[PDB]
Parts: C-alpha cells; structure tokens; sequence
C-alpha cells in the first residue's frame, strides 16, 4: 500500500472512490493501532508477572 | 524561501527540545511536510539533510524509548486494576 | 536457553565446548566466561579456588578454543594468550598487534 | 516583427470572435471519443 | 616492564617520571601484580580488585571497568547527584548484567530509594524506562503508593502520547490533457 | 488474558515455569508488538498522503 500511494499519490484525489477506501482504511489501522499498543501494555505485564 | 528559513529554525528549536509537551511546532511541522515535501528536499543538499539526520537520530531514539514506556503504561493500569479489587 | 539482554551490540562472540560436555567457555567483547551446561548458569565452585569464570581481555575475543579439558588457546583482536584450566595458570602470550 | 506559438498543434479554426477575443478550435481525437481497443505491445519497462 | 612498575615505552617512561590498542597490546603479554602495584596509567589499565574499583576516575570506572558489582553499582545509581549518571550506569549495567540478576538486586534494594527516584523521575532514556519496567516487576504488586502510581500514570501517559506523535512525524520526515475549454491569453 | 492476569497474579508469581505456560500467548503478543512500529510508520505514510490530497 504504501508503494501504490507513492506512485498514485494525485490520482487519489482525482478518483473520489479511492478516497473514502483510504478512509476506511485508516479507521481499521487505527484499531490495529490500539491492538497493537494493548499487545505491548501485555508485554508490560507478563514481564512483571514473570 | 521563507518557509525554507522557518523550516530551519523549527528543526534547530525541536533537536534542542526533543521532549517538549508542545504540540505547535511538531503540527507547523507536519503541515509543512505534509504540503512541500519535496520542494523541501530539493532546496539544499548538505545543511538542511545533516540537520534532518541529526532529527531523526532523536526521533529514532524516541521510537526506542516507546514500547518499553508503553509495557509500563500497561504496568501502571493493571496496578490501578489490582488497587480496584484491593478496594473491593 | 541462556537470554541475557544486553544493551550494546558485538559480533565479536565465539564459543567453545569441554570435550565432557560441562562447560561451555564463551569469548564475548573483552571478556571470557564459562557457562555449565546442565542449567546454563555461571560456573560456581563451592571450593573456590578462584578458578573464576569472568576473565578480562585487552581487545575484542576472536577465538577461544581448547586443545584438550586442560590446555585453552585465546585469540584477541590483538594478541593470543595460552593458559591452563585445571589451575587457571597462564602459560604463554604472543601479540597480533604487528601483524 | 511577428510570432508563431507551438502551443496548439491540434487546431481546426483560428478567428477572432470579437476585438480583442481569439477563437482557437482544437481536437482530442483519441483521447476522448474514440477509445478504440489497440493491439497490447508492451514495454519491457523494469 | 615489571621491573620498571616494580621500582615505580611513553607508559613506562610516564610512571618513572611520576614515581589504546598498542599500550594494552604491549603491556598485556604479572598482569595482576602490576594492577596491584598501581592500585592516566590507571585509565588506560581500566580500559585495557572489584571492591576496590567500586570504592574508588570515576567516570572512567562507570564506563571502562572490566570488573564492577551490582550492588556498588546500583548504588552509585542511586545516588542522587544526577550528572547524566542516570542513563550512562543504566547503560552500564544493562550492558552488563542480566534482567533477572538486577530484578533479585531491586528486590534486595529498599522500597524508600524506589520511591524517590519515581518520584525524582516523575519530576524531572530507553534505557531509564527499561529501568522503570525493572523497578515495577522488582517491586512486584503489593507494596507501591495509590498517589505515586497515578503521577506515574500521568507522567506516562504523557510520554506515550509525546512518544507516539514523534514516531508519526520521524517516519513524515522519513517521507488529463486541457479541460474542455480554458479561459486563456497570449503575448504578443 | 487482561482480567485473568489481574486476578491471578499471584499464582503466576509463584508457578516456576512461565515461560513453559504461556509460550503461546507469548508468542502471540511479541509478534503482535514486532508488528506495531511498521504499522505505524504506515500510518505516519497514511495520514502524510490524506492530509496532502484533502488540501489539494
């Protein structure tokens, strides 16, 4: 994803479609995002558990 | 190349404070990467870029502090829970 | 497994192996261990006859290697030390650093 | 004096609508109308 | 070279008048003798008697020391004198000892010293919140301030939140033919 | 996994072999962290890239 951004950077904005696929897209890696840092918060844990 | 100049002292300002509780700086920052990156890439090749690695040296340090301070984030809210229980 | 964590990178690591399997001796940056192999801990003596497994060494170990469970050849990034393992005895000592 | 602009090579009719108003007529022939489906010879790009 | 330390080629003619690859390369092939007899030179030793060297250069030894205790060292740690200390003895004992070895030290280290330096921390680095998540698991679960743990929370939180938004701005720097009519002029 | 180690704590503290009872949920979670820094210079890429065409 990130090299076909960075090859199509403009024509993101001229195809209105690909715009709101990005959106989406940034709202479902927002919450890998959160998923991720719950992950570590468990590293933080298990490292004091153990 | 004002926005060159201001570029500059932004730089200079973050590497000398690389843990400040501001967020103006960083957001004009990110703002102007995110407008005229590659112009700003294009303006100089040696001051500008040895500034630019001398950031991101920081920022890669701050990317090293993050999961560890992270894990005590989660250290710290399953304490708060144990307290709960305690308490009840 | 034996996981330490240590904070600053070198690849500068060897290890050899007693023929009996009980030691493992370990040449790491600027200095040597012997590690048991039954729980991969330090080498502890009860006796201690400072038969020690932290030895340090001028430069980076490149190789450690024993001849036989009495005879152990040291190569530094700067000299060789041969030394003796039954008593921890040095024996010979020849340098790197001309050539 | 005079001048010639390579600005428009496609052109069907240069006037002038009024004083100081130019007309240019130009194409897009393929670009727009046409679309006509063209045998695939690819370029070995890499 | 140990008849000269003994009645104590620049090394030893330094110590005659007092009395580096090349200098441990040509003084290291009796070694512990000399060491004794010496306990500049001193320096170029260390970078070539652990109680010793605990109780006595002292930046030379927090850096350079081929043999330093756990105890001295967190102890040294703990002193409250803050000259950068702080992250080179971090660095200095996670390049030296192990998790579970500083884990059982902090268990043996008083709980009065862990709450002053959360709170000395809290106030005013990889390797200090390492040392923050050793001092938590140390400490356990039981035994730890209501109050200090929500300053730490805050302090934490805030230094996530920093951490996160420089990430995102560190990877940021990291980073059809005319319409159907235009309304266009032209020189003469 | 949260609650359970909240609750059992101690238990865990006590038992020997941690690693030899929850290697799997260790597993899932280092990668689950290795994965989070490429994930969010992503979204650095991401948001870079938005915020560039929805000015322009």
């Amino acid at each position: 994803v990130a090299v076909v951004l960075e090859l199509y950077g403009n024509t993101l904005e001229s195809s209105p479609v690909l715009q709101e696929l990005m959106i989406d897209l940034k709202t479902k890696v927002r919450h890998e995002i959160h998923k991720s840092k719950e992950a570590q918060r468990i590293e933080g844990m298990l490292q004091l558990l153990t | 190349d004002h926005l060159s100049k201001i570029f500059l002292t932004i730089s200079k300002s973050i590497t000398q404070n690389p843990w400040n509780e501001e967020n103006l700086l960083p957001l004009w920052l990110k703002w102007l990467l995110t407008l005229k990156s590659g112009e700003l890439n294009s303006i100089k090749d040696k001051h500008t870029k040895k500034n630019c690695k001398h950031l991101k040296s920081a920022l890669r340090s701050s990317e090293e502090i993050l999961p560890v301070l992270l894990g005590i984030q989660g250290r710290l809210e399953m304490l708060r829970r144990q307290a709960k229980l305690r308490e009840d | 497994i034996s996981l330490p964590n240590f904070n600053h990178f070198s690849n500068s690591v060897s290890l050899a192996w007693s023929q009996d399997g009980s030691l493992i001796f370990h040449g790491f940056d600027d200095k040597l261990q012997i590690l048991d192999f039954d729980t991969f801990k330090k080498f502890e003596s009860l006796e201690n006859t400072k038969t020690v497994s932290e030895f340090t060494l001028d430069s980076e170990i490149q190789t450690v290697k024993l001849i036989n469970d009495t005879n152990l050849i040291v190569a530094t990034r700067t000299t060789l030390n041969a030394i003796n393992l039954l008593r921890g005895q040095v024996i010979n000592s020849f340098d790197l650093y001309p050539f | 004096h005079f001048f010639f602009t390579d600005k428009y090579k496609p052109l069907l009719f240069v006037d002038l609508i009024s004083s100081n108003e130019l007309a240019i007529i130009e194409r897009n022939p393929l670009t727009f109308h046409s679309k006509q489906k063209a045998f695939i010879q690819p370029k070995l790009v890499f | 070279v140990i008849e000269k330390l003994s009645a104590l080629d620049i090394f030893f003619k330094e110590l005659k008048i007092k009395e580096y690859i090349s200098d441990p390369g040509f003084l290291n092939k009796d070694l512990i003798f000399g060491k004794f007899s010496g306990n500049t030179f001193l320096l170029t030793h260390p970078l070539f008697r652990n109680l010793l060297s605990l109780l006595r250069l002292f930046k030379q030894a927090i850096v350079t020391c081929p043999n330093l205790p756990l105890n001295e060292l967190l102890e040294e740690l703990f002193s409250i004198r803050n000259r950068e200390l702080l992250l080179d003895i971090s660095f200095r004992i996670l390049q030296d000892f192990t998790r579970d070895s500083i884990k059982q030290e902090m268990k043996k280290l008083s709980k009065l010293d862990v709450q002053n330096f959360i709170e000395f921390i809290t106030s005013g680095s990889t390797q200090l919140f390492q040392l923050l998540s050793l001092v938590l698991d140390s400490i356990g679960l039981f035994s730890l301030e209501g109050a200090l743990l929500e300053n730490l929370t805050l302090y934490i939180d805030k230094q996530v939140e920093i951490a996160e938004r420089n990430t995102e701005l560190w990877n940021l720097i990291d980073t059809r033919a005319l319409p159907t009519y235009t309304m266009e002029y032209l020189d003469i | 996994v949260k609650w359970c180690l909240i609750i059992h704590g101690g238990y865990l503290v006590s038992i020997p072999n941690l690693m030899s009872t929850l290697s799997s949920l260790h597993s899932t979670l280092k990668r689950r962290s290795d994965l989070l820094p490429r994930l969010l210079a992503l979204d650095a890429r991401l948001d870079c890239t938005i915020n560039k065409f929805k000015t322009l």
